[PDB]
RNA sequence: AUUCUGUGAUACCUAGGGGACGGGUAAAGGCGAAGGCAAUCUUUUAUGUAAAAACUGACGUCGAAGGACGAAGGCAAAGGGAACAAAAAGGAUUAGAUACCCCAGUAGUCUUUGCAGACAAUUAUGAAUGCCAUAGGUUAGAUUUUUAAUUUAGUCUAUAAA
RNA sequence: AAUAUUUAUGU
């Protein structure tokens, strides 16, 4: 600011303050939820060792299919109960 | 007739670029007159030193979406004239 | 009359869920040592 | 921009013929102190556009 | 006025707790080994808990519980001590400093491309 | 955002564990007890209220098992109708 | 030329099922829920019925007989068919009582629909040859255009920015040549109105030397031109210089088919007491109390803001079945979005007791027992 | 071609802003270009504190210039800036799709609106 | 008088379970008040209509807007997936390149939102400062 | 364990210098003859795709050889050298351990100019043309009563006749 | 949720 400048660093974006409607214990929950949504822990694991392009590409295809299969499976499990409600 | 239609469309652009040439700067006289008017220290409501102070923040998504859902509220008359004009300019082609 | 019977069922669910949330808060806060 | 001299000048002439300050339908109420002002203003404004557009449509200011 | 900082750096094999002043100068820079934990005994969850309790206790001896009105907790790395020291700062030991906390930040270092990392290991 | 895929032909459409596993509620009360001991002491007074809660658990009888879920039966009915078909 | 089998299908009842109409238009630039969806503003599918002799068999005149578990037992048989045959070889249907019985509830209020008028509460019905008209002819003027309700052009203020650009580049731009002819027909009258009196003391409508002579004269008065551009593009009037143009024209007929009554200017003759002053009151629900500002009340399935005036102030878990208050429906009208907005006003006290008398819930009867 | 430059000069002195804007401005006009608009943004924080020319800066004086000039002028305009020791950094960008219809709707640099194209 | 607020302490609690915003004209049936409908099973507050198309802007030509670039990056400075933005694959690529352009040009941070945007949001008093240390 | 540290390390900061790398977006996604190609601005470059008209009027496909291009590693010369890492060497493990694991580490990876031409250089499937029934996704367009349906050129699952 | 000691032989 005018008197003291803002510390602009990567941790600035990963910061959560304590307010009247948010306790310290509550600021941690919002921190863990946001740190888990940005996959910080996952990247730290993938950056420990090198993964050449071919392996990284093939690893994504396997993980990308298990997410579509799981998403398409949840749709068939709920579509099954929607028909059960109708009596079919 | 198909090539004429393309020419007319090519003409409307030049007509629109003709009307918008009032604020352009073609000579050094207009440049100096423009710089000396705008690059003044006490310009941003001075007190403020930046455009942010004078015009709080640049338009965002929240402000854009609120212009069509939250309100619909009297700016409709302020906007329709901006669109009625645009519609008339397209059909008539006379740059009302 | 039908809305009354359904609204009551929602009152029960809200009452039950409200209890769970407040109880969770008590357990969430650390009262392991009482001084 | 797929333009030529003819299409360009014709657009300029057309653009100026439709923006010419319309003079009042009658002569008794119309006084020159304002009519000629629009003429000089329009003429000066027209010359500016012709000088600016000629530079924008210049093929030497284009890419490959 | 910047608050005090309670950096908690944690990785797979150790845990560091640094308490700095507003100008980011270390006042209490300790590790699990400073408590006597030897080569491999400094990675356990309980080892990091005692370190946090030791640091918090050492802060009282320096009269910092009445001198720090605003404090910040910075978490680095996802080691065992990340959750251990928190429960220390969120339990009976940190009852005094809990009210002075105003911020909670994460400072885990990531690289956008960066230098090449070690080749993967073949443990089997 | 794409919609869920149509599952390929599977040998059998079913969920691995139909019935939700209910975490023993008293492993959570034990975790709290282990917390008091570390923060305070093994033989102190602030642990009386929490230790009793742990003793109240193991004295209470185990709840009865919940009725089996019939999800896998309905999934087997709508398998060929929901997915591309059956294999094998 | 049509085959005999095809002539029966054309007149078949199943073929008469109208296409699913688009849902009530909501704000495009706003979030929405993904999975769970509640009842819509107005119905989009057709409600079906059967004979009680066939319902016991699940026969609904559809591809296959419906299940008896989910279609038998209730009083009013109503079903909506989303797909007569889906990819699961089943008729994806659902109960239709959500909208089927809401129509009966509203029609039980015996209140017509009125034309919205900004805030002498003069109410004018919708079903009137003065306003309820869709056909027109070139002799129509802008004064008569304010009476119509079905314009073929869009509402500028309502269209989003992107939609407005497509409209200009797909409907307004290619209509340049045709618009010039429109003026030629008008200028054919500009010449002949100089002969307004030539006979008391039209030309062939092709003059490129004239259409240019006119529009250049209208650049100083933009208002007269807009009125001329609206006639050719069938745009609902926007500026006052009347028919509630603030929120836009209705995407549906003003009644919307809910109720075809024209006036509530009648006095329901009570059996004993005689002609009553007001209409019978209706018990309404209380949703979203004041103390998310404002109050809502459920009036015959529809959601309308509470009366101008307590149960409404705060939520009370003590009341059984929720807070319910009696009220009278004053005026009802359809919104430009297709919703049914009810201007609800709190009811009197004596009328509520007069209503409870017939129902029997009136603790103190007004007849006989009442000494004063 | 329609270009756009965002110069970030040192703060504190307004003279260094005028002389730089005029140096690049007069340069574009002499070559045969057409300056469309010059918005004078003030001094606000940079994306991060950077060091340039033996100085550590925290906030620069922004200014946007939208002009239509040749490639030789564009390269000469942003080469003079980068060479000038008073600019913290510059951000040149080509505007539009290269088509006349989209190029006819670029006016003043907007702040409370979008460049609807 | 605390007995009053004690009653309101529960009023807001119950109102928090009314996971639905009633509007004028919205038809409701006796089933719309049950827990199944009030529970709000919808697990996604998705965006609809592809705002980019609806608003008719070219993102690539709006790389100056610091608020528009901060609206399509997480607080950590990571571009948002098409699930959150709810855009078509074409518009997503156009906005993704718009964020990479501004960051690459050096006119917007890459790990947080623009500093001038962090001032007006909450935490302005507690924003991390830089002590001169000298 | 070798190793770093009282010549003050790790940890937390401030101020400078130096190299290569490319987080999210990201998808069954796209682009080129293939090899292969993923931060960014400007400059520059040949095909390909959709719709409408217009134009040339068989001008087409395949193609020995020659020539050109051709991954990583490698040779040669001049630069660069943070990080990683063949080799060489040391510490462990082990009956032994060149090895798998660890402390470190040179060529080399990077820039420029040449040589070299070998790959699971793969779709284990040469290129191209005509033709054969459907379904569910998906990519870039077009048309429409643009809500949703038709449609052109790709790609991917599951089938019919075969 | 990213754990990892050692296991040779069998006309
Ligand atoms: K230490
Ligand atoms: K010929
Ligand atoms: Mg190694
Ligand atoms: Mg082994
Ligand atoms: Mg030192
Ligand atoms: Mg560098
Ligand atoms: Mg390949
Ligand atoms: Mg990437
Ligand atoms: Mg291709
Ligand atoms: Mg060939
Ligand atoms: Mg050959
Ligand atoms: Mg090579
Ligand atoms: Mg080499
Ligand atoms: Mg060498
Ligand atoms: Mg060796
Ligand atoms: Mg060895
Ligand atoms: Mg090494
Ligand atoms: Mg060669
Ligand atoms: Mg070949
Ligand atoms: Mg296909
Ligand atoms: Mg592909
Ligand atoms: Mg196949
Ligand atoms: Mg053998």
């Amino acid at each position: 600011q005018q008197e003291l400048n803002i510390r602009l660093r990567p941790s600035t974006g990963r910061t959560f303050y304590v307010s009247g409607h948010q306790d310290f214990a509550g600021a941690l929950k919002l921190l863990h939820r946001t740190v888990a949504a940005n996959k910080v822990k996952k990247d730290v694991r993938l950056q420990r060792f090198h993964e050449r392009p071919a392996l990284k590409r093939k690893r994504n295809l396997r993980e990308r299919w298990r997410a579509r299969f799981k998403e398409g499976f949840k749709a068939a499990v709920n579509r099954t109960f929607e028909l059960k409600n109708q009596g079919w | 007739e198909k090539e004429a239609m393309k020419s007319e469309a090519r003409r409307d652009a030049v007509v629109q670029l003709y009307v918008a040439s009032k604020n352009f700067i073609v000579d050094e006289k207009e440049l100096e007159e423009h710089v000396n008017k705008h690059f003044t220290e006490k310009i941003h409501n001075a007190s403020g030193r930046s455009i942010w102070d004078s015009q709080k923040n640049p338009i965002s998504m929240r402000e854009l979406r609120n212009e069509f859902s939250g309100f619909n509220t009297t700016s409709a008359a302020v906007k329709t004239t901006v669109r009625q004009k645009n519609v008339a300019e397209e059909l008539t082609g006379g740059k009302l | 009359e039908l809305e009354n019977k359904t609204y009551e069922s929602w009152k029960k669910w809200a009452t039950t869920e409200i209890a769970r949330q407040e109880s969770a808060r008590a357990s969430m806060y650390t009262n392991v040592v009482d001084n | 921009y797929l333009l030529n001299k003819d299409e360009f000048d014709s657009a300029i002439q057309y653009a100026e013929h439709i923006l010419k300050p319309i003079k009042a339908e009658d002569r008794l109420t119309a006084d020159p102190e304002k009519e000629d002002e629009e003429a000089r203003e329009h003429a000066a404004r027209h010359a500016k556009a012709v000088a600016a557009l000629e530079r924008i449509a210049k093929l030497e200011h284009g890419g490959a | 006025d910047e608050p005090y900082h309670f950096h908690i750096y944690s990785h797979k094999h150790n845990t560091h707790i640094t308490v700095t002043k507003p100008n980011r100068d270390a006042l209490i820079s300790l590790s699990c080994g400073n408590l006597g934990f030897k080569k491999s005994n400094r990675k356990h969850y309980d080892s990091a808990y005692q370190l946090g309790a030791y640091v918090v206790d050492k802060m009282h001896q320096m009269n910092l519980h009445n001198k720090i009105k605003k404090m910040e907790v910075v978490l680095r790395g996802f080691g065992p001590g990340r959750e251990a020291v928190i429960k220390v700062l969120l339990g009976n030991e940190g009852r005094m400093l809990r009210s002075s906390i105003v911020r909670v930040s994460d400072a885990t270092r990531l690289k956008f491309g960066g230098t090449r990392s070690k080749k993967p290991r073949r443990l089997g | 955002p794409n919609k869920p895929i149509r599952l390929p032909p599977l040998k059998q459409l079913r969920v691995r564990q139909a019935n939700k596993a209910e975490e023993n509620p008293c492993i959570a009360v034990m975790s709290s007890v282990l917390a008091c001991w570390a923060s305070a002491g093994y033989n102190s007074a602030g642990c009386a209220t929490v230790e009793n809660a742990l003793r109240a658990c193991m004295d209470a009888p185990k709840p009865a098992p919940k009725p089996n879920n019939t999800i896998n039966y309905h999934l087997s009915r709508f398998q060929e109708r929901l997915t591309q078909g059956k294999s094998k | 030329g049509v085959s005999p089998g095809g002539a029966l299908l054309r007149t078949s009842r199943m073929f008469s099922l109208p296409p699913v109409i688009p849902p009530p238009p909501g704000n495009k630039l706003q979030m929405i829920s993904e999975r769970a969806s509640a009842t819509e503003a107005y119905p989009t599918h057709q409600v079906l019925t059967t004979f009680e002799s066939s319902r016991s068999r699940g026969d609904w005149g559809l591809k296959r007989p419906l299940p008896l578990k989910s279609t038998t037992g209730t009083t009013y048989p109503m079903v909506k068919v989303k797909e007569m045959d889906s990819l699961e070889q089943i008729t994806d249907f659902t109960s239709g009582t959500q909208h089927g019985l809401t129509l009966k509830k509203f029609q039980a209020l015996n209140i017509p629909i009125s034309t919205p008028s900004e805030i002498r509460p003069v109410q004018r019905s919708v079903f009137e040859a003065d306003t309820d008209v869709t056909a027109f002819s070139p002799d129509e003027q802008i004064q008569e255009a304010e009476k119509r309700w079905k314009f073929s052009g869009p509402w500028l203020a309502g269209m989003t920015p992107g939609e407005f650009k497509e409209y200009l580049a797909k409907t307004v731009r290619p209509k340049r040549a045709e618009f010039r002819k429109f003026i030629q027909k008008k200028i054919a009258a500009q010449k002949t109105e100089a002969a307004n009196r030539e006979l008391q003391e039209k030309p062939e409508s092709i003059t490129d030397d004239e259409v240019t002579e006119y529009l250049r004269r209208l650049r100083n008065d933009n208002q007269v031109l807009y009125d001329l551009v609206g006639q050719f593009l069938d745009l609902a009037p926007l500026k006052p210089p009347s028919p509630y143009g603030g929120r836009g024209p209705p995407i549906t007929h003003p009644s919307a088919g809910i109720s075809y009554l024209r006036t509530a200017a009648y006095l329901n003759n009570h059996p004993i007491y005689g002609p009553q002053k007001s209409h019978p009151p209706v018990q309404a629900r209380v949703l979203k109390p004041r103390r998310g500002n404002d109050a809502k009340i459920g009036v015959a399935g529809f959601v309308a803001d509470g009366p101008l005036g307590s149960v409404m102030d705060k939520f009370d878990p003590s009341i059984e079945g929720g807070a319910k208050l009696w009220v009278n429906v004053d005026k009802a009208t359809v919104d430009s979005t297709g919703r049914v907005q009810l201007t609800v006003s709190d009811a009197k006290a004596t009328d509520v007791l007069i209503a409870k008398e017939l129902i029997g819930d009136a603790r103190e009867p007004i007849f006989g027992s009442a000494p004063k | 071609m329609l270009y756009e430059t965002i110069g970030i000069v040192r703060p504190g002195n307004i003279a260094e802003v005028k002389e730089l804007v005029l140096t690049a401005g007069k340069l574009i006009l002499n070559q045969g270009g057409v300056i469309r608009d010059i918005k004078n943004w003030g001094t606000f924080l940079l994306p991060r504190p950077i060091s340039t020319n033996q100085q550590r800066h925290n906030r620069g004086h922004y200014f946007v210039m939208r002009y239509d000039a040749s490639i030789a002028t564009h390269e000469e305009v942003r080469r003079t800036m980068k060479a000038d020791p008073r600019v913290i950094r510059t951000a040149n960008v080509k505007l539009g799709d290269g088509k006349l219809e989209t190029l006819s709707r670029f006016g003043a640099i907007p702040w409370r609106s979008l460049e609807e194209a | 008088v605390q007995e009053l607020l004690q009653s309101e302490v529960t009023s807001n609690n119950y109102m928090r379970m009314m996971r639905r915003r009633w509007n004028n004209g919205d038809v409701y049936a006796p089933r719309d008040l049950s827990p199944y409908e009030m529970k709000g099973r919808n697990g996604g507050w998705v965006e609809a209509a592809d705002v980019v198309d609806e608003l008719g802007f070219s993102p690539l030509d709006n790389y100056r807007n610091f608020s528009l670039i901060s609206d399509y990056i997480t607080p950590f400075g990571r571009i948002r997936h098409s699930k959150e933005t709810g855009l078509k694959p074409v518009n997503q690529r156009k906005i993704a390149k718009m964020v990479r352009r501004a960051i690459g040009l050096g006119i917007h941070p890459s790990v947080h939102k623009h500093p001038e945007i962090l001032k007006n949001s909450n935490g302005r008093h507690l924003l991390p400062l830089v002590v001169p240390k000298g």
